[PDB]
């Protein structure tokens, strides 16, 4: 009725095109991070698993954006391409201007502003792809940071975003507390959502991919766990919910 | 599912059978009930199970509409039938397609009809309607409203337990062997259907007829679950 | 002419408890109404004088046969050999003369006559159509206004449209003014719209016409607006009265081109009655109300001046008219002291009375799952999830605003 | 006295009495697919003691999906010629513009006509239109097909009106299938009619070729055996056109050469293309 | 009959429909030859340069 054009506004004040991107985000692979003072975590759920696909990729849905921060995406493919290569451009365009690290919320904000601008004309349609955001810097320490479609942004402790992000989000405000995760019990919280939230069982290993960023030495450092360390936790995770069967 | 049991029975049972215990509550009993169900799993076999204990006249109508068609009657669906059933002066009536007559053509004429006769304005009472489908959201919001229809029921998909309970049920006759483990049956099918459940249970038995036997084991359970169950996969489709 | 409703059966029962008064109030009723039976029980055994043993009435019964056929009194002729056709257009000019008062002879007036002479019976018939006599209803359903409450504006609309006109029509009379006839009740469903129609229906002086909208698809083609017609003249015929419309927006939809030609000529019923309504002629001294849930669907031609002219809508409590009708229905149940209705009320929003009545007989029901007669204020904290359930809307409006 | 009952199925009973003639064996390759629809139809039909021995409710929904030429219509014709039913199909695809929702008018006469005789079957194809999702429900004229979906629905599952009245649905690609009418209790076998392959070329190349003038030459191996894709309506058609080259010549028993060129004119792919799209 | 446009190859299957017989383009000379027909049923004069009319 009042679609096909970004442009028009419906009678109720609705751009309803930016609505229906939204909500098509739904369609997209469970992707969540937890802010885990002296810390931060990254993880997400490697949908669409094939026993012929190769995957020589290094990770498939986060991007080291930055010396400093990273990123996982959900949406379309071609248009996280995009944001991710321009995300990369503007920090490195900060970084020679000022010559210092680009704080995570003016990237955050420049990146949201080109969504904007384009669901703000009608030549094209706007970004189908809403991401995260994990980073340091002197300003304000560690950060987390969601962005959407519509080109609004936020800043969370804990958040999901793809697929189940109703059950992740209830769960995590129902489990989460302030200050204290101290990281690691941010990773078994995070394990925690994803097999509940998940529909496969036993989170295979290969399922899952987790990333991590912390401080050391006065650098950061964005490491991705390999496939033992994600099987150590999810064989503790297992372990403790066998502890409390009968109990 | 004997919460919807239960919740049926308080709606339907109680205020034809203890009208006093509502007028001393001081509380106008209620009237409409709804059933919906995403697969409809049980949905009207709990309105046949409801029809058996009816000791009152079950009327039905399940026919689309009937001889809603070419001219002949506007709405014959009503104002006779609802004359007829009040005739009967404890009655239920039964309408398993609450998908038709009523979703926003002509056909609505009748819809609103309805919708006027089971309203008030010169309604009587000691009638009930439950009413079958499934994804009410669709349906009009005045049949919606809580005035005509009251309280309102859905049929989750059966858990572990529930699978199990189905499956104890229709196996009852089965000649089940020494050895099978329904638990393990009802543990390997998760995201059941209630139909599913018998679905597996006939085709086990039409497995162990092939062999010309009366046993059915556990490989011909687990044979039976995994024909029951049915995959769709493309590639290329993969992106997002 | 004519007369309306006859029930209102003593509506002072005021106590509205378990009180000895009404306890004496009822059984006063039972006095008046055994004797008023034990007054015509014994009446008609007075005086054995049964019409003199009987005379005159003699010829009536002898002159006309057991059974009278009917036709349509054709061109009259004074030598009493008026036209008449019966069913079958067996058209008979015949004489018409017994102890017959021929004084009401007009043209397509039913007329009765003799099975196997024809000759005119004498009782023209004063009968109509019984689909619409059965429409007559004297019996009021309920309370008049107590029981609604919170629509001020409304129900003094409706007041000065209907029931004033007929109690004082001194200001109208030296003003000049004629009372508007039209109305039409509109808003979302649940409002209460049926609610205040049976309200005034309770104190009408006048008699009431009920009808809904899908009562004129009858399925002869043609005939249809001839109904609708037949039931204008009846209701003007039986002295003032009021016609209640429901759900209206069933015959008169946009007028909108037969395009796939079915020709579905309920547009024919709608014309016939915007005519009738207003069009040529006088309408008399008739009130009309209309209600239906969407009215923007109504076609302007039927809504305008002179035809509807009021326009009145009933939005959803917002919190006085809410907390209104919630106390006013918990009234007639016991209830705790922790109970808090306004807690409820501000809580939540766009709630309209028929989920109100449906909370508090929900909250009931729960009570009495608990085995407690009383009620709690947690049984109500219950009982509105419950309800309020089916309800599932908003689009992802949750940031960018 | 009560006259005797009036009004019959379809033309008559079975359909009139115009079976449609073909065995079984007539038709072979199908060995499975025989085997189930069998297994599904006329054992309950037939003795169902074991049946109740067993216990098992014997299905009364069973539906084959395959390519359009791969024995299927030929498959219920032989049900019909080897059964004994009261076989009324009669369900020609009725969008109609009056009576809408007919399908309680024939499952209940069939119903009628089981229990006035014994337990009646039903088939057809190419109800794939009626079908649907449902998806929209205010278009006028778009749900009235949505309505008779849902009457055949309830009809189909509905109440005990059991009669052991068994459907068969041949209309398949099954994509635009309702979830409805589509689980255990509803539609309950599914059953595949793949593309005849080698070892079932052979079969009914002989089968169809049983009784003809076999000029004795032509080997059949040589089409069995060799590649490409063909279903059984293409290969009858083969035959038939191989008979109408050999009679154009007035030659009285089919030759090689006719064969050939039978199989070359029947194998005709796309015939088109545009040498884009590849 | 060309009427049906839609076609259904069913039917163009062999078998049911042996074959197609595509009507021939008339040469103007088959032209002539219809015109002597019809010219037959016809009182003229005779001297009748049919090629010239069909040319015409
Ligand atoms: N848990 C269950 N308990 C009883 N019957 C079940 C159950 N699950 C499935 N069924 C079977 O499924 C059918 C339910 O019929 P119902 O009236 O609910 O049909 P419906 O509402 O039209 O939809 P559906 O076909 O999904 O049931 C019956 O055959 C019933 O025996
Ligand atoms: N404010 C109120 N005060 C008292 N009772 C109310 C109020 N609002 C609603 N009700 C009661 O709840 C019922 C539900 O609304 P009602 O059935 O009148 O629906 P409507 O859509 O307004 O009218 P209709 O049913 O004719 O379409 C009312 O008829 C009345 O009995
Ligand atoms: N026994 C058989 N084995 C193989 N092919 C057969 C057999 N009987 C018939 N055929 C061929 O296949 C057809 C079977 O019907 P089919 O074409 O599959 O139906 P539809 O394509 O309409 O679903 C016959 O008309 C004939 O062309």
């Amino acid at each position: 009725r009042y679609d096909s054009r970004t442009t028009i506004f419906s009678p109720e004040g609705r751009l309803y095109q930016v609505e229906y991107a939204m909500e098509a985000i739904g369609h997209a692979g469970t992707c969540l991070g937890i802010l885990a003072n002296d810390g931060v975590l990254l993880a997400a759920e490697r949908r669409n698993i094939h026993k012929l696909l190769d995957e020589v990729f290094f990770s498939e849905k986060i991007y080291k954006l930055n010396e400093d921060m990273a990123c996982s995406v959900a949406g379309i493919t071609s248009d996280a391409n995009v944001l991710t290569n321009e995300l990369r451009l503007i920090a490195q365009r900060y970084l020679l201007q000022y010559q210092e690290p680009i704080p995570c919320e003016q990237l955050v904000t420049a990146l949201c502003d080109i969504k904007q601008a384009y669901t703000q004309f009608g030549g094209k349609r706007p970004f189908g792809v809403s991401l995260l955001y994990i980073g340091w810097d002197k300003h304000y320490g560690f950060q987390l940071y969601q962005s959407d479609p519509s080109g609004n942004y936020g800043g969370w402790k804990a958040t999901c975003i793809g697929n189940n992000s109703a059950a992740a989000v209830s769960m995590l405000k129902q489990d989460y507390k302030e200050g204290e995760m101290t990281l690691k019990s941010a990773l078994a919280l995070a394990i925690k959502v994803l097999n509940k939230t998940m529909d496969v069982s036993k989170l295979s290993a290969e399922k899952v991919e987790i990333a991590t960023l912390t401080r050391e030495n006065g650098k950061t450092v964005i490491r991705v766990l390999k496939q033992k360390e994600v099987e150590q936790l999810i064989k503790k995770h297992e372990e403790e919910e066998a502890k409390a069967e009968r109990e | 599912l004997d919460k919807q049991i239960k919740e049926i029975k308080e709606v339907i049972e109680l205020p034809v059978k203890h009208p006093e215990l509502f007028e001393a509550l001081g509380i106008a009993q209620p009237k409409g009930v709804l059933l919906y169900g995403p697969p409809g799993t049980g949905k009207t076999l709990l309105a046949r199970a409801v029809a058996h204990h009816t000791d009152c006249t079950f009327i039905r109508v399940s026919g689309s509409e009937l001889v809603q068609k070419f001219i002949g009657e506007g709405a014959r669906m009503v104002r006779e039938l609802f004359v007829m059933a009040r005739e009967h002066a404890p009655s239920i009536i039964f309408m398993d397609e609450i998908d038709s007559i009523g979703s926003s053509s002509e056909v609505q004429r009748t819809m609103l009809e309805l919708l006027n006769q089971l309203d008030g304005f010169e309604a009587t009472k000691n009638i009930k309607v439950i009413m079958a489908t499934n994804r009410i959201d669709i349906l009009d919001s005045a049949l919606l409203r809580p005035g005509r229809i009251d309280r309102k029921i859905e049929f989750p998909p059966p858990n572990e337990e529930a699978r199990l309970d189905i499956l104890k049920i229709h196996s009852r006759k089965m000649n089940l062997t020494r050895g099978i483990n329904l638990r393990k049956i009802a543990e390997l099918m998760p995201g059941a259907s209630g139909a599913e459940v018998k679905g597996v249970c006939t085709e086990a038995g039409m497995y162990a007829l092939r062999e010309r036997r009366v046993h059915v084991t556990q490989e011909d359970f687990e044979m039976a679950v995994a024909k029951v169950m049915q995959k769709d996969s493309e590639k290329n489709m993969s992106i997002k | 002419t004519k007369g309306p409703d006859a029930a209102s059966k003593l509506p002072l029962v005021t106590p509205h408890t378990q009180c000895r008064l009404k306890l004496l109030k009822l059984e006063r009723i039972k006095d008046y109404l055994l004797m008023e039976e034990e007054f015509i029980r014994n009446q008609e055994q007075m005086k054995p004088l049964e019409e003199k043993q009987e005379e005159e009435r003699s010829k009536v019964d002898d002159l006309r046969g057991t059974p009278m056929s009917v036709g349509t009194l054709e061109e009259i002729i004074d030598d009493n050999h008026a036209i008449v056709s019966t069913s079958v257009g067996s058209e008979h000019y015949v004489s018409i003369l017994s102890f017959v008062d021929k004084d009401l002879l007009e043209p397509g007036c039913s007329v009765l006559l003799n099975h196997k002479v024809h000759a005119v019976i004498g009782v023209l018939m004063d009968d109509t159509d019984p689909l619409v006599t059965v429409m007559k209803v004297e019996k009021a359903p309920q309370e008049t206004y107590a029981d609604i409450g919170g629509l001020d504006n409304q129900i003094q609309e409706i007041k000065e449209s209907v029931e004033l006109p007929l109690t004082h029509p001194e200001y109208y009379e030296e003003m000049g003014i004629k009372p508007p006839k039209g109305v039409i009740l509109y808003g979302p469903p649940g409002t209460g719209k049926t609610l205040l129609a049976k309200a005034v229906a309770n104190q009408t002086s006048a008699t009431f016409l009920r009808v809904v909208g899908s009562e004129l698809i009858q399925k002869y083609l043609g005939d249809g607006p001839k109904l609708v017609r037949e039931l204008f003249r009846v209701a003007e015929e039986h002295a003032p009265s009021i016609v209640f419309i429901d759900e209206i927006d069933a015959i008169g939809t946009k007028r909108y081109d037969s395009n796939s030609g079915g020709e579905r000529e309920i547009q024919r019923t709608m014309l016939e009655l915007l005519n009738q309504l207003d069009g040529f002629d006088s309408r008399g001294d008739v009130k009309v109300i209309m209600a239906t849930n969407r009215i923007e669907t109504l076609d302007p031609a039927l809504i305008r001046p002179g035809r509807i002219d009021r326009k009145i809508e009933f939005p959803l409590p917002d919190e006085k008219t809410k907390k209104r009708i919630f106390q006013i229905h918990t009234s007639r149940m016991t209830l705790a002291d922790d109970v808090t209705l306004d807690d409820l009320i501000m809580a939540k929003d766009d709630l309209s009375g028929a989920d109100i009545k449906a909370i508090c007989t929900e909250a009931g029901l729960m009570a009495l799952r608990e085995r407690r007669m009383k009620v709690t204020n947690e049984d109500f904290k219950k009982s509105k999830e419950n309800v309020l359930y089916k309800k599932q809307e908003g689009t992802p409006e949750g940031l960018y605003l | 006295d009560v006259l005797p009952p009036e009004a019959d199925s379809s033309i008559m009973m079975l359909t009139s009495d115009q079976k449609p003639d073909v065995m079984y064996a007539d038709i072979g390759g199908m060995d499975i697919q025989k085997q189930e629809v069998r297994e599904a139809v006329e054992l309950p039909l037939t003795h169902f003691e074991l049946y109740k021995q067993i216990g098992i409710d014997p299905p009364r929904g069973v539906l084959m999906y395959g390519p359009p030429g791969c024995g299927k219509t030929m498959l219920a014709k032989a049900v019909a010629h080897h059964t004994t039913a009261a076989f009324i199909r009669v369900v020609g695809s009725e969008f109609v513009q009056k009576y809408l929702g007919e399908g309680p008018r024939m499952v209940r006469d069939v119903f009628r006509l089981a229990k006035e005789n014994a337990p009646a079957i039903i088939f057809i194809d190419e109800i794939d239109a009626i079908a649907t999702k449902r998806f929209d429900a205010q278009t006028g004229a778009d749900r009235e097909v949505q309505r008779i979906l849902l009457e055949l629905l309830n009809q189909m599952d509905g109440f005990d009106q059991n009669v052991n009245v068994k459907v068969i649905m041949a209309t398949n690609r099954a994509d635009t299938l309702d979830p409805a009418l589509l689980r255990p209790g509803r539609l309950d076998r599914k059953i595949e009619f793949p593309l005849p392959d080698r070892r079932q070329k052979r079969l009914i190349f002989s089968t169809i070729t049983s009784k003809m003038n076999l000029s004795e030459e032509v080997d059949l191996e040589d089409y069995v055996a060799r590649p490409d894709k063909i279903s059984g309506a293409d290969i009858n058609s083969i035959c038939q056109e191989s008979g109408m080259l050999a009679v154009r010549e007035n030659r009285y028993i089919v030759l090689a050469k006719d064969f050939e060129k039978a199989y070359k004119t029947v194998i005709k792919k796309d015939e088109q293309e545009h040498e884009f799209y590849k | 009959t060309n009427r049906p446009d839609t076609l259904d190859p069913a039917l163009l299957r062999p078998g049911r429909l042996d074959r197609k017989i595509h009507i021939d383009l008339p040469n103007e000379q088959a032209r002539l030859d219809i015109l002597k027909i019809h010219a037959g049923p016809i009182t003229k004069h005779g001297e009748i340069d049919y090629e010239a009319i069909v040319k015409l």
